[PDB]
DNA sequence: AGGTAGTCACAGCTGATTGCGCT
DNA sequence: GCGCAATCAGCTGTGACTACCT
């Protein structure tokens, strides 16, 4: 509250700090939690902060949290209470919780169960064990619209009544501003209802603990309910979804970004389910396998959305997709959840619990906030360096190495500021012989290399100089598909080039190098999933950007969530054995030569 | 962040240091607990964190030893003669044995040496050696646990010096030569300080700069089972690489092994 | 030419974080590295290609 | 400046002189280096000088420049001196005095360094080891308080002059308290050792202007260094200006005295590291300190920004702008790299290195941001019509010294501008004389 | 005196057309 | 002549740059 350094001091607040130091843990009046990772009680206040709060920073020394309003509601979902959570708080502070916290969680966990949404026979109920709450809900103009013809007053048995199937996600952003935040529980262990199916996991296809506990946190008392779990890529995160949709035993719809992904979570399921292909299907408008009557169905985005006309076989399986019940609706990627189209999806069909998967949970617009109630709470957050500590993560080295701008390159790149600068520092030849001096040494080594690199314009000449495998990405998909096969398995050629195609969840083989340069200016989840796709010193990828423009800041903002994530890029300045080789752009001619061809676009 | 702990072990048998003062020679035990007394104080003052340990070894047991001068020296040397006289008065002869307890000993130090180690903060390595001043006969009893000790303290990387007055000893050659320590024999019992300071003071760091006498012919005679008695030409079981000086139609240790 | 390929080497591997790196050197320990701890450590943070 | 460097600007009488104490032989013993140490050892009991190729041979030739230099350190500390050897061989020997004095102090011989202790039996109002240092750092505290200027801190006319002397902080109209200067900010930055070094030796440079005998305090500190923690000494014993300077040391904090007047001193912690953690740095630029007093606070906060701060703990963070605005206050970078690892917290001992190279090498390169541009004023030459002509103008002007750039291919140069005016002469009269 | 719908780049998807192959 | 695969139109997501009102 006090300013005397411009930071907030908080020593009067809490000073119960009895005997003596014993609890690793600090809270903050407003909101806060930093946590000693050096501490005997290590794994015991890591098990309880993370069924209570999500983590901001996972460091190496002290991890700090954040309390938030959602986390609380998913901590009130386990079999936790309010007393437990708030004696074992008091319990670990060191400090003394601060009577701002405490108010605060009295007032998040008190409403949590008191309003209830459940699905019957294609139809949307809002259930409340205390009758006054609905009467105190009745004068709000946005639910009244929901009830058609206005639900006279729906008497049963517990007072519940219908809503909109269409406007249920106006009532649910409605709700927490309502201060009685819905609940998505499914309590499959007794429906008599559903037509259940016999899916049944192969007893062969092991987990580690960390997807234990996540699974464990996913069904706290006998019932599935709707969240997030958040995995690297490299670990072991279609292998939950696929355990998942075993212990719900119910119809499942799995949802995928692209065209190729659809294919990837069908033969996981093959793998560790044991499921006869008549009940596997694809809906992507490939084969059409007769997704009628199907007990696990797998499909994209921006196929369940179309707001344009839709192919006649389409339009039936849509109808009949639409006329029952799902269990356990899987989404992938859910970090781009939160779009125009794609928000209204989760709207177009009906499903008992939600799972979302992704990897990379960061995402611009502040849009984030809006998957609290689009789907569900952050359930599981992942320690990514205690993953690797295991050794199940491959401990990727992160690099920034930059180069500087050639001189004939900086007076065009300070001349120009009109979105015509983008090319100038992207085919810097500095930055060029440095790719090529790593692609060198990397293959002299024998390691496997992925060069993303966006603005495919300059990745032709890049890569053509080299005469090296690209992919374009509007090329085809059987060019595509049998480049990425034969890259693994072919010792002649270990190197290739990707141009914003491999920012997403795809099967690319194992690989231990991974090259970036000019990628978008603060995607986050961009560098987070090109750095995903290398662990799986076992690996180590380098970031190149060009001093003393907007690529620094760029890279510099775009590399905050791997340090919250706990990785450190080490700045590399000078590259050994530089002239020791010859390199492309050796002299002057060409790299002022490379002038006239890098401002031959005239975009105009 | 340089820590050098130095561990000496003096060979207090009473019988040959009472040979010795029989003798009447320019050189007694006096004597050589001075030259050690000295020894210590100098590796101390080579370094504050240089730490010291002295273990005597008797016929009994392993005894741990530890105006103008330096304090902690008066207090140390003060402690050191206190614990020498005890261990020597109270010494009572009962019984034949007359063999040194030199593997004891070693155990004892590497012990204390390990104990230390763990005490040290991480920020810092502490290297440890072990220095032997050896007076009486060497033991062909304890030649395994010598053998054990000598392959501990390889393992922890402990240099072993041995410092052989009157009569060399095959088990301290064997030592120096594992663990890479230096094996001198003093031509002149008088010096025996003036050898210490100019061969065992330098750690092993400074032992590269320095020119430092060769080592001498370590043998490498092995101990039979059945007598304890080394041994050139001998025959050695396939199974469990015991050693015996006779052949014989079976093994006795693969006989006792079920 | 070859001249022209020292007057690139020139420009590029030493024009900014050179110009006061090299001169910082040439004004450095110059000696022997404090302790064998540190160059293992550095070492182990020091990438393949800059140990060659 | 460290000991060994203010030891080898003594005159070889003052040199004589402090080794008659058996705790300055010590003292200095335990400054040389590994190798002296061992030779100085070797010819302890030597009563004969050895020839220079004996001596040189003991080490061996790929390790000869550690032997030079151990040689020419023991020649410039004067430990042993060169002699004549008959035959025209040049001996070494040590000093006769340096070599008895430590013999005394390692065997034994003559009387205590202290007078005695028991005499006064035990003390009435004896202190305890914590309180000891509890007083310590109080002083020390008080002290660099004082060097910021805040009221809370009140010591005598004489350290603020002697801070003055010291260059630390400047009057620049009398009356009015002094400012602190950079070379201050430097010193807060520097380690408490360090800090305690310095002092010490501006105070050893100044001593002869108040008219205090080097020698005896040098030995006394000497004495101080070595003494034990929690035992006291008998004042008595010493002249009337080493009282003075013990009150001092107390005014410092370096020894505990009840009054004025009694007769026992207690040696602090400070005192015995004259002679020679709580920071968590995390790879995302943040500083967990666990300090409560001011000074700490204040030292993190001039290099970094702070964010939060708990009763036993603050939590503060590694910025750029910090760090410049650090940089442009005079602290260097190499000296907050310093400081960073001495307050290392005990768990980051476990980490090599201790701090993160990524921490490290972003504070170097923020520190080379400010001095990017090189800024030389000059005037510059550029009508030579002639290329031998500014060839013997461009001789001339590196004769005078005052040349800062030159590009013989355009005939261009750039002088200082104290020496344009000589260069200016020099051309006139050039063409004169053509 | 200070902030958001068009606009641009680069990818994705699905809904048709549309020339190419033939024991 | 029919059938399979290549191709384009239209719509959308992601991230960043830019011209008029409180
Ligand atoms: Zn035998
Ligand atoms: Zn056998």
């Amino acid at each position: 509250k006090v300013d005397e350094y411009g930071a907030k001091d908080y020593r009067l607040q809490m000073p119960l700090k009895d005997d003596h130091t014993s609890r690793p843990l600090w809270v903050a009046p407003d909101g806060h939690i930093f946590l000693e990772a050096f501490s005997p009680v290590y794994k015991y206040a890591q098990d309880f902060l993370v069924a209570i709060a999500e983590p901001v920073c996972r460091p190496t020394h002290v991890h700090e949290y954040k309390l938030t309003a959602y986390s609380l509601y998913a901590a009130v979902s386990v079999g936790l209470q309010t007393s437990d959570i708030t004696e074992y708080l008091r319990k670990l502070s060191k400090t003394g919780v601060p009577d701002g916290i405490m108010q605060f969680i009295k007032l998040c966990t008190v409403s949590y169960g008191k309003v209830k949404l459940v699905l019957k026979h294609n139809r949307y109920f809002v259930e409340s064990c205390h009758p006054d709450v609905i009467q105190h809900l009745l004068q709000d103009p946005v639910i009244r619209e929901c009830r058609l013809r206005n639900s006279e007053g729906e008497a049963t048995e517990t007072v519940s009544f219908e809503v909109k199937q269409e406007m249920i996600e106006e009532l649910q952003k409605r709700c927490i501003h309502l201060e009685y935040p819905l609940l998505a529980e499914y309590d499959f262990r007794n429906d008599s209802v559903n037509p259940d199916i016999n899916i049944d996991l192969k007893p062969t296809a092991v987990l580690r603990p960390y997807q234990e506990k996540s699974l464990r946190k996913m069904f706290g008392n006998g019932r599935a309910r709707s969240g997030v779990i958040v995995l690297p890529c490299g670990a072991g995160k279609s292998l939950v979804g696929v355990t998942a949709a075993c212990t719900v035993r119910k119809r499942c719809l799995v949802l995928g970004n692209s065209a190729v992904s659809v294919e990837q979570w069908k033969a996981q399921f093959k793998m560790w389910s044991t499921i006869d292909d008549s009940q596997i299907c694809r809906f992507t408008s490939d084969a059409k396998d007769k997704p009628i009557g199907c007990s696990v169905a797998i499909s994209t985005y921006s196929m369940l959305g179309h707001t344009t006309k839709r192919s006649w076989e389409a339009e039936r399986v849509m109808e009949w997709l639409k006329t029952q019940e799902w269990g356990l609706m899987i989404l992938d990627e859910v970090h781009t959840i939160p779009a125009k189209m794609f928000r209204r999806v989760l709207t177009i069909v009906q499903a008992h619990c939600k799972l979302g998967l992704t990897a990379t949970l960061v995402r611009e617009d502040d849009k984030i906030v809006d998957l609290n109630f689009l789907i569900g709470p952050k359930l599981y957050e992942a320690n990514w360096m205690e993953l690797q500590n295991n050794g199940y993560i491959a401990k990727v080295q992160c690099a920034e190495v930059w180069c500087p701008m050639s001189p004939e390159f900086y007076r065009e790149y300070v001349a120009i500021k009109t979105k015509k600068r983008i090319l100038l520092y992207t085919m810097n030849p500095n930055k060029f012989r440095a790719c090529q001096f790593l692609i060198k040494f990397h293959e002299r080594r024998n390691d496997k290399i992925i060069v993303f690199a966006d603005n495919v314009f300059a990745l032709k000449e890049y890569a053509i100089r080299l005469n090296k495998p690209y992919i374009y990405g509007p090329t085809s998909q059987g060019e595509r598909m049998q480049i990425l096969q034969n890259f693994k398995h072919n010792p002649k050629i270990n190197t290739i080039f990707i141009s914003k195609v491999g920012d997403t969840s795809f099967d690319l083989p194992e690989a231990n190098v991974l090259i970036q340069i000019s990628s978008h200016g603060g995607s986050r989840r961009q560098e987070a999933q090109r750095l995903g796709r290398v662990l799986r010193y076992n690996a180590f990828f380098y970031s190149l950007v060009s001093q003393d423009t907007q690529e620094m800041a760029y890279s510099t903002k775009r590399q905050r969530f791997l340090v919250d994530q706990g990785y450190s890029f080490k700045v590399i300045t000078k590259l050994a054995g530089m002239e020791e080789e010859d390199l492309a752009f050796s002299t002057k001619e060409e790299q002022q030569q490379l002038l006239q061809k890098v401002l031959a676009a005239t975009d105009l | 962040d340089e820590l050098n702990l130095l561990v000496i072990v003096v060979d207090a048998n009473p019988i040959w240091w009472g040979k010795q003062a029989l003798k009447e020679s320019q050189f007694t035990l006096s004597k050589c607990i001075d030259a050690v007394m000295v020894l210590g104080n100098s590796h101390l003052f080579m370094n504050r964190s240089n730490k010291l340990a002295v273990i005597a070894s008797h016929i009994q047991e392993s005894r741990f030893l530890y105006d103008g001068k330096y304090e902690l020296l008066t207090s140390a040397n003060e402690v050191i003669v206190e614990e020498i006289k005890d261990l020597m008065t109270k010494s009572d002869i009962k019984g034949q044995h007359t063999e040194t307890l030199l593997a004891g000993s070693l155990a004892k130090a590497l012990c204390y040496i390990h104990r230390m180690n763990k005490e040290v903060k991480d920020n810092q390595e502490m290297k440890s050696r072990i220095l032997v001043i050896k007076a009486a006969e060497d033991s062909a009893l304890q030649y395994m646990n010598f053998m054990n000790v000598i392959f501990a303290a390889q393992k922890q990387n402990i240099l072993i010096d041995a410092c052989v007055l009157d009569s060399d000893s095959g088990l301290l050659q064997q030592a120096c030569d594992i663990t890479g320590g230096l094996y001198l024999k003093v031509p002149q019992m008088p010096s025996l300080l003036q050898y210490l300071l100019w061969v065992f003071l330098p750690d092993q760091d400074q032992r590269s700069q320095l020119i430092l006498p060769p080592p001498v012919h370590v043998d490498y005679r092995a101990a039979c089972f059945c007598h304890r008695n080394l041994i050139e030409i001998g025959y050695v079981c396939s199974v469990c690489l015991s050693i015996f000086c006779n052949f014989s139609p079976i093994c006795t240790t693969c006989e006792t092994a079920f | 030419g070859t001249s022209s390929q020292a007057e690139a080497a020139r420009i590029l591997a030493a024009s900014w974080p050179q110009n006061r790196e090299d001169e910082e050197k040439q004004k450095l320990k110059g000696g022997p590295k404090k302790t064998k701890r540190e160059k293992k450590a550095a070492a182990s943070h020091l990438f393949p290609f800059e140990k060659l | 400046r460290n000991l060994q460097e203010f030891l080898g600007g003594l005159s070889p009488g003052v040199l004589d002189r402090l080794y008659g104490h058996p705790a300055t032989c010590l003292a200095v013993f335990r400054e040389l280096p590994s190798l002296a140490k061992n030779w100085v050892m070797r010819m302890l009991f030597l009563e004969q000088p050895l020839p220079q190729a004996a001596v040189a041979l003991w080490v061996k030739k790929e390790f000869s420049k550690a032997q030079e230099e151990s040689t020419g350190l023991l020649s410039g500390l004067r430990i042993w001196h060169t002699q004549l050897l008959p035959g025209g061989l040049q001996g070494l020997i040590l000093n006769p005095i340096f070599r008895q004095n430590l013999r005394i102090a390692l065997l034994g011989g003559g009387k205590a360094w202290s007078d005695d202790t028991s005499q006064l039996g035990p003390d009435k109002h004896a202190r305890d080891v914590p309180s000891l240092d509890k007083y310590a750092e109080e002083r020390w505290e008080v002290v660099l308080h004082f060097m910021v200027g805040s009221p809370s801190a009140a010591v005598s006319q004489d350290l603020a002059q002697l801070l003055s002397q010291a260059g630390l902080m400047k009057s620049t109209e009398p009356g009015e308290p002094p400012c602190i200067t950079s070379a201050g900010f430097q010193f807060l930055l520097l380690d408490t050792p360090a800090q305690l070094w310095y002092f010490m030796l501006q105070y050893l440079q100044t001593a002869q202007s108040r008219g205090m005998d080097l020698v005896e305090i040098l030995s006394f500190l000497f004495q101080l260094s070595f003494s034990t923690l929690g035992k006291d000494y008998s004042v008595e014993g010493m002249s009337d200006s080493l009282l003075n300077f013990l009150q001092h040391l107390r005014e410092f904090g370096l020894v505990f005295q009840r009054k004025r007047k009694s007769r026992r001193y207690y040696p602090t912690r400070l005192a015995i590291n004259l002679s020679s953690g709580f920071i968590v740095v995390e790879t995302n630029y943040r500083l967990y300190a666990y300090t409560e007093s001011e000074l700490q606070i204040a030292l993190i906060a001039l290099f970094s920004e702070m964010l939060y701060r708990f009763p036993n703990m603050v939590v503060a963070q590694v910025t750029r702008e910090s760090v410049q605005q650090a940089i442009a206050s005079g602290i260097t970078a190499q000296q907050i790299i310093h400081f960073l690892r001495t307050r290392a917290h005990p768990v980051m001992l476990k980490q090599t290195p201790v701090l993160p190279p990524t921490i490290t090498d972003q504070i170097r390169l923020w520190e080379l941001e400010r001095d990017r541009l090189r800024f030389t004023e000059g005037v510059l030459y550029n009508q030579f019509l002639s290329q031998v002509d500014f060839e013997l103008l461009l001789a001339h002007a590196r004769e005078l010294g005052v040349l800062v750039f030159e590009n013989s291919a355009k005939r261009l140069m750039v002088v200082t501008p104290a020496g344009h005016s000589d260069v200016k002469r020099f051309w006139k009269r050039q063409k004169h004389s053509s």
